[PDB]
């Protein structure tokens, strides 16, 4: 037994010390397991909600005042807007003056420690997030893909038909190209889209936004990969097709917001008389009549 | 005179379709050119292929290669220094430095920074907007000093302010630099008249190209862009 624990007791040493630094990982593993409170559950009764619930679309903010997180400086603040099924507006200016945050003012995307804002009938302070993400859209600035077919890429869950997807992506310029492609919307995106260029990407994503027959959503500059020619058929078409449907509209090119219902501009945190394009155009005096005559 | 291809044939993989089919290329010297199209028309392709990397079924391809700068479609970075991925081993100018960086106008999202110029970025470092990603993937090859320039849709994410301020500052010291050769691609038609040489093409292949005599005799591709004006 000598010979014994002279065999063993270094296994036991080595043992230890690699256990030690197999547990040191658990722990870290576990100290991560310690997470932040999301808040899924709203205040509010899904009974209450009826089924499509979001009819009109018709939006009222009000002194919205929102910021990332709480030590970081208010981004967006004293905001008013009522909007009504309004079929497409707009809202444009400048970087950093916060646009894609007040995109993301709608999805709770942000603290929004002052201020709400009315969904038809009702704040957003008490809904559900899943419930609440589940019945809009959005299109975000960047394209972001998913490895695998167009049918999964498009659809997650498998409740929709081939038609609209179809219809998705001809009245996304889409169908024309998958046409050429010989998995039949069955081919393979591969890594997030290395297969396909940064504005078939976005073009993607707009088609997947659009698969959804939501009437109200907002798209985050979503024309800025795409050039002019299919800038205008794309803009002119989901105009058309949404005719009835409520879109919030950034554009970093304002030649597409020139056809909007209302324009609103923002200069830092706020905005600078949001109207009509024909009459700010024609006023010279906001600072939109610039932005598109720097362009003409 | 410089760069160029005799009947480009290129495809990404040589059992599928080939990508680039009869491309006939020149850039000269000192000159800025553009390279317009469609959307996935083949305009990167191209201009990667140029680069060595699509596999050309055939065509001939003539240089002057060279350290080609280069800023890819969508900006990429490392995992170093605001200072670290600029410099891209390069000796330090203030001079050249700061001029770059004012070229970007990036200045005042360095104040922004915790550590301003000696910031750690990137996927180990902080994230911020893909428009300061943009910015510094353009002062990559600002600041690169290479003979031959190469840009690829410098202004997706840039708003018009900063588009126009760096084109003007930047391009203008490019083409205010004695022979450096820059190429780039865009998605708005206003610098067109800025541009020297144009490359047009769509669904992979060349369509025209000359800058003002060469472009009025086409009433479609012109009007196209004169549909903005
Ligand atoms: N990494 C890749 N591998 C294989 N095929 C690609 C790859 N990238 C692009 N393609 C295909 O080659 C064609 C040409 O794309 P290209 O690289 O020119 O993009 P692009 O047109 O320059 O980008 P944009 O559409 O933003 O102008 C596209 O139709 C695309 O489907
Ligand atoms: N994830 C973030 N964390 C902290 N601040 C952010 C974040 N995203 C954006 N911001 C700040 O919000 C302002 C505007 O953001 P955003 O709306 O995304 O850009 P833009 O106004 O150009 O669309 C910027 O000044 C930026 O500093
Ligand atoms: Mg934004
Ligand atoms: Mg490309």
């Amino acid at each position: 037994y000598a010979l014994m624990v002279s065999n063993y007791l270094n296994w036991m040493v080595r043992n230890l010390a690699d256990m030690e630094l197999q547990l040191g990982a658990v722990k870290r593993i576990h100290g991560l397991l310690k997470t932040e409170a999301e808040s899924y559950e709203g205040l509010l009764a899904p009974s209450l909600i009826p089924k499509n619930w979001p009819d009109q679309g018709k939006i009222q903010i009000q002194n919205l005042s929102v910021r990332y997180d709480s030590s970081l400086k208010p981004v967006l603040k004293h905001v008013n807007a009522l909007i009504a099924p309004g079929q497409k507006i707009g809202i444009c200016g400048r970087t950093g003056s916060g646009k894609s945050s007040f995109s993301l003012a709608f999805f709770r995307m942000v603290d929004t420690f002052e201020g709400h804002i009315i969904i038809d009938g009702i704040d957003i302070a008490k809904l559900p997030l899943h419930t609440l993400r589940s019945r809009l859209s959005i299109i975000l600035q960047d394209p972001v893909l998913f490895s695998g077919t167009i049918r999964f890429n498009l659809d997650p869950e498998r409740k929709c038909s081939d038609s609209t997807l179809w219809e998705a992506l001809e009245i996304a310029q889409l169908k024309l190209v998958v046409k050429a492609l010989p998995g039949g919307l069955d081919a393979i995106i591969t890594e997030g889209g290395e297969n396909f260029s940064q504005g078939q990407r976005q073009l993607f994503c707009l088609a997947r936004a659009f698969v959804r027959k939501t009437s109200i959503f907002i798209m985050d500059e979503a024309t800025a990969s795409i050039d002019m020619a299919t800038e205008n058929i794309l803009q002119k078409v989901v105009m058309t097709a949404f005719a009835d449907r409520t879109v919030v509209t950034i554009a970093h090119r304002v030649h597409t917001i020139l056809s909007a219902d209302l324009v609103i501009v923002l200069k830092r945190g706020a905005i600078l008389e949001f109207d009509k394009p024909e009459k700010l155009l024609s006023r010279k005096d906001s600072v939109f009549a610039s932005f598109v005559r720097a362009d003409k | 005179c410089c760069v160029q291809i005799m009947g480009g044939y290129f495809t990404w993989t040589p059992d599928g379709i080939p990508t680039l089919s009869n491309i006939t290329i020149r850039i000269p010297r000192g000159q800025l050119t553009m390279i317009v199209g469609q959307v996935g028309c083949g305009k990167s392709s191209l201009l990667l292929a140029a680069l060595g990397e699509m596999q050309k079924v055939s065509g001939a391809v003539f240089w002057s290669r060279g350290p080609v700068a280069y800023a890819s479609q969508k900006p990429w970075l490392l995992n170093a220094t605001v200072e670290e991925n600029i410099i891209f081993e390069s000796p330090f100018n203030k001079q050249r430095y700061k001029m770059v960086i004012e070229a970007c106008s990036l200045q005042p999202d360095i104040d922004i920074l915790p550590h301003g110029d000696q910031t750690q970025i990137g996927e180990r470092g902080i994230n911020l907007s893909g428009g300061q990603r943009q910015r510094i993937s353009v002062a990559r090859a600002l600041y690169q000093h290479a003979n031959v320039v190469f840009l690829d849709d410098p202004f997706s994410a840039l708003d018009i302010h900063l588009s126009d301020h760096l084109m003007q500052a930047g391009i203008l010291e490019l083409l205010r630099d004695d022979k450096r050769t820059v190429v780039l691609v865009t998605h708005k038609l206003q610098y067109l008249p800025h541009a020297d040489w144009i490359i047009a093409m769509k669904d992979g292949t060349i369509q025209r190209e000359g800058t003002l005599k060469d472009f009025q005799r086409s009433e479609c591709q012109l009007f196209e862009h004169w549909k903005t004006l």
